[PDB]
DNA sequence: CGGCAGTCGCCGTGTACCTCTCCATGAGCAGCATGCGC
DNA sequence: GCGCATGCTGCTCATCAAAGCTGACGGCGACTGCCG
RNA sequence: AAGCGGAGAGGUA
């Protein structure tokens, strides 16, 4: 990324298409962490799965803990093998009945 | 306002109790307005850069 | 004097004391006795009056019972408070990280009316915090002292405005309960007086005369007098009471129906009934002594009643028409008039015993609902008290009010002086008070009712600035919790001896002469004219005919900080205050000699503060050591002192205690036994005496700067000791259990040398920056895989260690949850003198070192004797104190000594000096009140007559000036100078606590800019004005490589360095973190917010697959570097 | 040798105008404290108290 | 402090506190003074609309100003004024100025 | 003063139908953390109760309406669920502020953007460096002008 | 809208740019600090650079 | 219909640095641990 | 001596809470009942 | 291979 690049900035108002293009996955429950394991809760304010990877590298229950394992997702829990910084940069969305 | 009574006596000499006593009501002044007016003064100097 | 071994200090003062100054710490004490129901208060208080000694707990359980259910058939009662043993002395608790408290109990009975049986029993109530023989509190550890708050007191307050349009009078009532409901009568643009219930909207005042019971005749018979009572009445349109009540029951209360009872209720329990309206005490002692009602008959039911409802009525409509004085129907007469809200007269003291039984009037009540609900859900024959208790709230109150509040405050332990006026201190702000940024103008100010009860010239300088303030020296509170001050009274003509304690409002009655009057020695004044305060606070100049009162003193009207400071009438109000602030900042010494000129209130200030040992009783010291000292009482008995040595303080400085006894020495009750911090032989001392010379010297005192001698750092002259002390906890883990060991992974055996055989280091070994305290290792994690996690010395920081505390859970010692050890580290350093260091006088004077010179090369005297200090002389004439030359004038002449020739008579000028001040010997100690001392006639005598030294010479001549050398080229100066002793402190404000540093260190979270602050690796903020500064400067490289690759660049930071350590060209800045977070936040406030390209296509801005290589092995700087 | 001929900004706060930044030439001195010329102190309005 | 208002009244374009009526044509001046409001029409000498400005309470004086003999005179009936010459006393309004 | 916005609506591409939400967007973890306190409990993050509150609702309506249950309440769920978005989205602007322990009110998405705390005037007009440091200053009359 | 915005009043700009759907060129000096780009004046110009 | 004047609500109120303390409860729901009875 | 029952005690989970509180003040605009 | 948020109080220029 380059600043010489940037021409404009436009902003507007965004419709519910938008926000479903954006997310990456729904939040379906309250919890947050854990108490005991101190680990993210599934499909939760925390969710690996719809967020990133919080180690490198590393899968949700066993497989992969390993650079050359890169790209595929664990077919168990779903979570994409990447870098951690990624979740910084991923949303997700609630779905208002 | 101004006091009737003045201050018949300099520094040098020495003031008395009450010529000492009503001499503090024009130094609070001054030390309030100093902490309370630069607030004006930086709001305008920052709308007008 | 009345001190029995005092040292002799002669003093200049002409006039006579009547009174001597009160204990400076009752006004903390007398509270906390009254609210415990101590013995000593009760006698006290029987003493001036027995009508009802009612405590400070009792009062508020027994107005909280009885407590009865809806029926009517159960009752619960306390009575009877009752505290037992303290658990452990206050040494104990400071070491342990304990509160200092004893347990409190009542009796509780319950008795049910339908069968009859009475239960009564114990029950336990908590623990309560007790106050320590210093009046300060110790919570958790920490020493704390509860401040007083100046608050308005209740009543009824008019007012006066002017408009803005019509430019007429608007008058207003407003009527301010304890707890309650206002409510608040004015008048309006028009003839029609409104009444405003509970600030909402605002109905004519006879709708609700006529809701309270009132015929439509009953006004006109006794409002009869005014027109805009015709007006109002003529638009009224509502002539019923039940009309009245039902309009007022619908404004009040929306959405419901209006039902009539309802209606009648509800107004008869909002200002009648002693639930939810009170006027405590104060309050209706106020409101019967403005509006004149009935005076005499005890105050008791302190609630609103309808009298005073139709008084304040009455009194508005007077007011606005015009008059001075009404009387009503069974009332004495009062004048109408507006009142000041300032007013010292209308301001009382919340002191700490109130402060705290708000609290627990606060818990009782939580836990007075869940105990009435209680009733309703058990079942009877099993109800006891010990089942409808529950002592939580209250002990959660308690200790949310101790800790964690913003009036009890963290204590001030630089020296005893800043300790002693931390408390002694009168705060406006707090819970229901003022604002510090909504403050105003006219609340900052000095007030004419001030004079004897707050100093005028004590108080901050920053943002606080007239919000704070000091008790004056002779002052003491009312019972109500008004400022008193004692006057001698004067009946005709002649000065009695007869002190009478007024406050304001009664001052404002009388006329009051000044302190310093010329009594002729048979109590009559010398001269008819005289200056006296008048009513409205003016000062005027009348014969002395009329006058009924005097000042007992001068120095009556300034704090205890501000009455020691010799010729303080000399110097101007603003270095006056900046000197009394400066002198609570001085850090103890390690001699601490006593002021060669100075004021008589030293000894005092010290002996109260309590940083001193005194024997209680008369005896024989039997046996003295560094460590106690054993005295043998008349009766047999003996007694032993223990002494602290080397304890830290609040603010890591340095407490130590040192005896000044001989081994036979007999001694009396209240004679001084040991010294304290800045203490000598009895006395304050803060500072040193030391050889001044005033002028200008080749630059190095340029813009307040100072010019040092080398004698005071090879002589110790002026340092300190600073104590550090350090914590390490040993807790569990999920993992595993973490350990001190010495088993440290792979680290140099050079390194683990200091450590002792298990963990700790050991006492004695010098530590450096970066060395290990104490060893911890704690497990990795998927044995073997642990990690090194010891505690280390934070940067900059070195010094001996002392002490070593370890705590253990293995021997069953109180510790948190989840902790197994818990080990303290004390470290110790003493500190001399240098450049950056900062100093400060008496009279506003303050600098900093510029220069440290050899003493070879100092101006000298003939005699060659070097200066130790060189003062500039363009800051003394512009700032308006001259109090410091006249300073070192006297104490130049107490050094060397005098003697006036008296042998053919006695010099004219020399008429009024006392006799025993016509002599002195070298080095002596003198005395010079606040408000009257040496007059310049007898400072220029005494210069003229003064001691040679060894040598028949004289060096300074009698206009206090001397000839000097130079030190540097040999020739004399062309002009004398003056020179003199002066009295110079070490103020808390030390280079070594200032310098900072940073190339790159640890890095925020959200943003990933560095940390602030030298606590942490923190950067320097470069802020807006910086920015415009850099943009005006047209530096346009600077201002990007500064707001990119130094603060938020996050690929940029590792490349920049790698290529300044490799020698290679600084490459190009990115895109920062900060402008991402804001996109994510706009898009997250559901906001389409997208970066165009020049021709469309939104760019992606979501980083890729690049260069992902760690270079340079070393960590860029977040922490240290492992061997 | 390795701080010769390299700058560096000094600053002091409030900065009112331009000249509250300026740029000067480093020399190594014993202390804890940073000496300034007498001349540039009514450009930063600094004195030493 | 007291001059520090001004200044950021100037720059922010308010209407003045004290303001003052500003002529608008050259004509000839009618003072009829009333008990307590004074008023002046400026009758246009061109020819045109009386222009009256009235209800100017009695908190302000009259401008001594250069009157058409050369010396400073306060405004009186019968008098002539300039286009734009502000007529009481205090600070002008820049919108009308404008 | 209704063409300035009715022909703001109708000039551009937009719809007006932008101002009503049918789903909610959640900001990414690492801008909302949890902080352990001694380690012990956690500090709270004011933001992860907000959407806390929102989800929670939107479960117990959703439950509510699958069980058909009488109108009334399902539109007393309605009327709570969007006050829990209102207090998400702008907290304080209509009604009582959410507090919290100690009767605080809690910090809203618009609050991160407004006010001399922002992230526009504390964030990106100034920031803090490195390669900086501080100290105290003292006279040298020896010193060259540069 | 970015400087507006940076200015005071947050929320009413950021209302009127939405549903005005304006676009912001970047050509001032406030934004570009903000962006992270060379303001356009003094060495900052093409004609220098 | 036509004005109209008050009233209410929201916006803003200088810069950089240092030291200290404290951070939700109550009540419910098992889970034992001890005493009593056969 | 064993089995059963009752009372300290650890663990766990909820957001709709409201009786308390009360000493800021100028500028500018919508708007709303309210008179005429 | 690993953490750093809020509230209040007091100070310096
Ligand atoms: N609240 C505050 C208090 C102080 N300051 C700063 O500290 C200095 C106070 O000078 P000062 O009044 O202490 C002496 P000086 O101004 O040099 O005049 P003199 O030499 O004739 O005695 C000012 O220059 C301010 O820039 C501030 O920014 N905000
Ligand atoms: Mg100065
Ligand atoms: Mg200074
Ligand atoms: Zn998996």
């Amino acid at each position: 990324l380059d600043v010489n690049f940037f021409d404009e900035l436009r902003i507007g108002l965004a419709t519910a298409e938008d926000i479903r293009q954006w997310s990456y996955g729904e939040v379906k429950k309250p919890e947050t962490i854990n108490y005991r394991t101190l680990k993210p809760e599934k499909d939760g304010l925390f969710c690996e799965k719809i967020f990133g990877p919080t180690r490198d590298w590393e899968c949700y229950c066993g497989k992969y803990k390993r650079v050359r394992f890169k790209g595929i997702i664990c077919e168990r829990c779903g979570v994409e093998v990447t870098r951690a910084k990624v979740r910084r940069e991923r949303m997700g969305h609630i779905e208002l009945a | 306002e101004f006091i009737p009574r003045p201050v018949k006596s300099s520094f040098r000499e020495g003031l008395t109790v009450l010529e000492y006593f009503i001499n503090t009501h024009g130094a609070r002044k001054g030390l309030a307005d100093t902490a309370l007016r630069t607030a004006d003064s930086g709001y305008l100097t920052r709308r007008l850069v | 004097n009345s001190v029995p071994g005092a040292p002799n200090r002669v003093s200049f003062a002409k006039l006579r004391e009547p009174l001597e100054v009160p204990g400076l710490l009752d006004v903390q004490t007398d509270s906390f006795e009254w609210l415990i129901g101590s013995p000593r208060w009760r006698e006290s208080a029987a003493e001036r009056g027995d009508v009802n000694p009612v405590g400070g707990l009792e009062e508020v359980l027994y107005e909280l019972s009885p407590i009865e259910d809806f029926s009517g058939s159960m009752s619960l009662s306390f009575s009877d408070p009752r505290f037992d043993d303290v658990k452990a002395p206050v040494d104990e608790c400071k070491d342990k990280d304990m509160t200092y408290a004893a347990p409190l109990f009542v009796t509780a009975e319950f008795i049910n009316n339908n069968t009859g049986e009475i239960k009564s029993q114990t029950v336990f109530m908590g623990d309560f915090p007790m106050m320590t023989e210093k009046g300060t509190f110790i919570i958790n550890g920490t020493e704390r002292v509860v401040v007083s708050q100046l608050v308005r007191s209740p009543g009824v307050y008019f007012d006066e405005t002017i408009d803005k349009s019509t430019d007429k009078t608007l008058h207003s009532v407003k009527v301010i309960p304890s707890r309650g409901a206002w409510l608040e009568f004015d008048v309006d643009k028009r003839d029609t007086v409104g009444v405003r219930i509970d600030r909402k909207r605002r109905q004519p005042v006879t709708v609700l005369l006529k809701a309270l019971g009132w015929t439509s005749e009953q006004i006109v018979e006794r409002f009869g007098f005014s027109e805009i009572m015709r007006s109002t009445l003529e638009k009224d349109n509502t002539v019923g009471t039940d009309e009245a009540l039902l309009d007022i029951y619908r404004k009040l209360r929306p959405g419901e129906p209006p039902t009539k009872e309802s209606a009648q209720t509800l107004l008869e329990n909002l200002f009648f009934k002693e639930k939810r309206y009170d006027l405590a005490r104060v309050g209706r002692y106020k409101v019967n002594k403005k509006l004149g009602l009935h005076v005499g008959e005890p105050i008791t039911s302190s609630t609103l009643t309808e009298e005073d409802v139709v008084a304040t009525i009455e009194y508005l409509v007077r007011l606005h028409e015009g008059q001075t004085t009404m009387t009503v129907p069974g009332g004495v007469e009062v004048p109408v008039e507006t009142d000041d809200i300032d007013h010292f007269g209308n301001r009382r003291l919340r002191t700490v015993g109130e402060l705290i039984q708000n609290q627990i009037r606060v818990g009782m009540s939580r836990m007075e609902r869940v105990v009435r609900e209680r009733m309703t859900t058990q079942d009877v024959e099993a109800i006891t008290p010990q089942t409808l208790i529950n002592i939580r709230p209250v002990v959660a109150a308690i200790k949310e009010f101790f800790g964690t509040s913003q009036l009890s405050q963290f204590m001030d332990q630089n020296n005893p002086l800043s300790g002693l006026t931390h408390k002694r201190r009168l705060s406006a702000l707090g819970p229901g008070g003022l604002s510090r940024e909504r403050a105003g103008l006219e609340v900052r100010d000095v007030h004419p009712s001030h004079y004897g009860r707050m100093c005028p010239i004590e108080t901050p300088e920053g943002p606080n600035i007239g919000l704070i303030g000091s008790l004056s020296v002779y002052a003491r509170v009312n019972p109500f919790g008004f400022i008193e001050t004692p006057y001698r009274k004067v009946v005709d003509g002649v000065v009695s001896d007869e002190i009478v304690y007024l406050t304001a409002d009664e001052e404002d009655r009388h006329v009051v002469a000044q302190a310093n009057s010329p009594i002729d020695a048979d109590g009559r004044f010398v001269e008819p004219r005289v200056l006296v305060r008048r009513k409205a606070g003016e000062v005027e100049y009348v014969p002395s005919s009329e006058v009924d009162y005097m000042d007992v003193s001068p120095r009556q009207m300034v704090s205890v900080a501000t009455a020691m400071i010799p010729f303080l009438e000399h110097d101007d109000a603003n270095r006056a205050l900046m000197g009394a602030n400066m002198q609570r900042q001085a850090v103890p010494l390690v001699r601490s000699e006593a002021p060669l000129v100075g004021t008589g209130m030293e000894l005092r200030a010290a002996i109260d503060a309590g940083d001193v040992v005194v024997a209680e009783e008369s005896g024989v010291i039997e046996e003295v050591s560094a460590d106690y000292i054993t005295v043998m009482h008349d009766n047999g008995t003996r007694r032993t002192y223990r002494m602290r040595k080397f304890a830290r303080s609040n603010h890591g400085t340095c407490a130590n205690q040192c005896p000044i006894v001989d081994a036979g020495d007999r001694v009396e009750a209240g004679q001084v036994i040991a010294d304290g911090p800045c203490t000598d032989d009895g006395e304050m001392a803060l500072g040193k005496n030391l050889l001044v010379a005033i002028m200008p010297w080749e630059g190095h005192n340029y813009e307040d700067a100072i010019i040092l001698s080398n004698r005071l750092v090879e002589e110790d002259v002026l340092t300190s000791i600073h104590i550090e002390e350090h914590e390490i906890d040993a807790r569990d883990t999920k993992l595993g259990a973490e350990e001190i060991t010495r088993d440290i992974p792979n680290i140099s055996d050079e390194v683990l040398a200091d450590l002792d055989e298990r963990g700790i280091v050991r006492i004695g070994a010098e530590v450096r920056d970066g060395d290990i305290l104490v060893g911890k290792v704690t497990p990795k994690g998927e044995a073997r895989e642990v990690r090194d996690t010891s505690l280390k010395v934070p940067h900059g920081e070195s010094g001996k260690v002392i002490g070593i505390r370890v705590f253990s859970r293995e021997d069953e010692d109180e510790l948190p949850a989840g902790v197994n050890e818990l080990v303290r580290v004390y470290v110790a350093q003493k500190r001399k003198i240098s450049d950056g260091d900062k100093l400060a006088g008496r009279h506003g004077n303050k600098g900093v070192i510029g220069k440290i010179l050899p003493v070879e090369d100092m101006p000298f005297l003939a005699d060659g004797t070097p200066v130790d200090i060189i003062l500039n002389t363009h800051g003394v004439p512009r700032r308006m104190n001259i109090g410091q030359i006249l300073e070192t004038h006297l104490g130049w002449c107490a050094h060397s000594g005098w003697k006036v020739d008296a042998a053919k008579g006695v010099p004219d000028w020399a008429a009024r000096l006392p006799d025993e001040l016509l002599e002195a010997q070298p080095n002596a100690i003198v005395s010079t009140p606040v408000f009257d001392g040496a007059q310049e006639a007898e400072l220029q005598g005494l210069l003229s007559c003064t001691l040679p030294n060894r040598d028949g010479d004289v060096l300074v001549d009698a206009d206090g000036k001397a000839m000097l050398f130079d030190g540097r080229s040999g020739e004399p100066f062309p002009y004398p100078v003056t020179v003199g002793y002066m009295y110079i402190m070490k103020l808390h404000h030390l280079v070594d606590d200032k310098i900072h540093a940073r190339s790159t260190g640890p890095y925020s979270m959200i943003t990933q800019q560095p940390l602030g602050g030298k606590a942490q690796f923190g950067g320097q903020r470069f802020g807006e004005m910086e920015c415009w500064a850099m943009q005006a400067y047209g530096a346009a490289y600077t201002l990007q490589e500064l707001l990119t690759i130094k603060s938020d660049d996050t690929v940029g930071r590792v490349k920049v360095y790698e290529a300044i350590v490799k020698g290679e060209n600084i490459p190009e800045p990115g895109i920062p973190e900060s402008f991402k977070v804001l996109l994510k936040e706009l898009q997250s406030l559901c906001l389409n917010v997208e970066v165009l390209s020049s021709d469309g296509a939104a760019i992606e801005l979501r980083e890729g697959e690049d260069e992902d290589l760690e270079r340079a092995a070393a960590n860029l700087g977040i922490n240290l570097s492992r061997n | 040798e390795v701080i010769a001929e390299h700058p560096v900004l000094l600053n002091r706060a409030p900065t009112l105008h331009r000249l509250g930044i300026q740029a000067f030439e480093p020399m190594l001195v014993e202390g804890k404290a940073i000496q300034l010329h007498p001349l540039v102190c009514e450009a930063f309005n600094a004195d030493f108290d | 402090t007291g001059g520090l208002p001004r200044v950021q009244e100037l720059f922010e374009a308010r209407v003045p506190r004290g303001k003052a009526p500003i002529a608008d044509v050259t004509g000839r001046v009618r003072l009829e003074d009333g008990e307590r409001f004074y008023k002046i029409t400026i009758v246009p000498d061109d020819g045109g609309e009386e222009v009256v400005y009235d209800k100017i309470s009695k908190r302000q004086r009259l401008r001594v100003f250069k009157h058409e003999d050369g010396s400073e005179r306060v405004l009186s009936d019968g008098d002539h004024v300039e286009v734009g010459q502000q007529l009481m006393e205090g600070s002008a309004d820049p919108h009308e100025v404008l | 003063k209704r063409l300035k916005v009715v022909a703001a609506f109708q000039q551009s591409g937009n719809s007006p139908m932008g101002m009503v939400l049918d789903a909610v967007p959640v900001i990414p973890p690492e801008l909302r953390p949890m902080v352990q306190l001694d380690g012990g409990r956690f500090a709270t993050s004011d933001l992860n109760d907000l959407y806390r509150r929102v989800i929670n609702r939107n479960n117990r309506l959703k439950r509510l309406i699958d069980l058909g249950a009488p109108e009334i309440i399902v539109n007393n769920e309605k009327r709570m669920l969007q006050e829990s978005v209102d207090a998400l989205f702008d907290n304080g602007r209509r009604g009582r502020p959410v507090t919290g322990p100690g009767n605080r009110p809690l910090k809203s998405l618009s609050d991160l953007l407004k006010g001399k705390q922002g992230r526009f005037r504390q964030n990106l007009l100034g920031k803090r460096v490195d390669y900086s440091g501080r100290s105290v200053i003292v006279v040298g009359p020896q010193l060259k002008l540069h | 809208w970015l400087s507006a915005a940076s200015f005071q009043e947050t929320t009413r700009v950021l209302t009127d740019a939405a549903i005005n759907c304006r676009s912001d060129k970047l050509n001032g000096l406030k934004e570009n600090v903000i962006i992270g780009k060379l303001i356009p004046a003094g060495t900052g110009i093409n004609r220098y650079r």
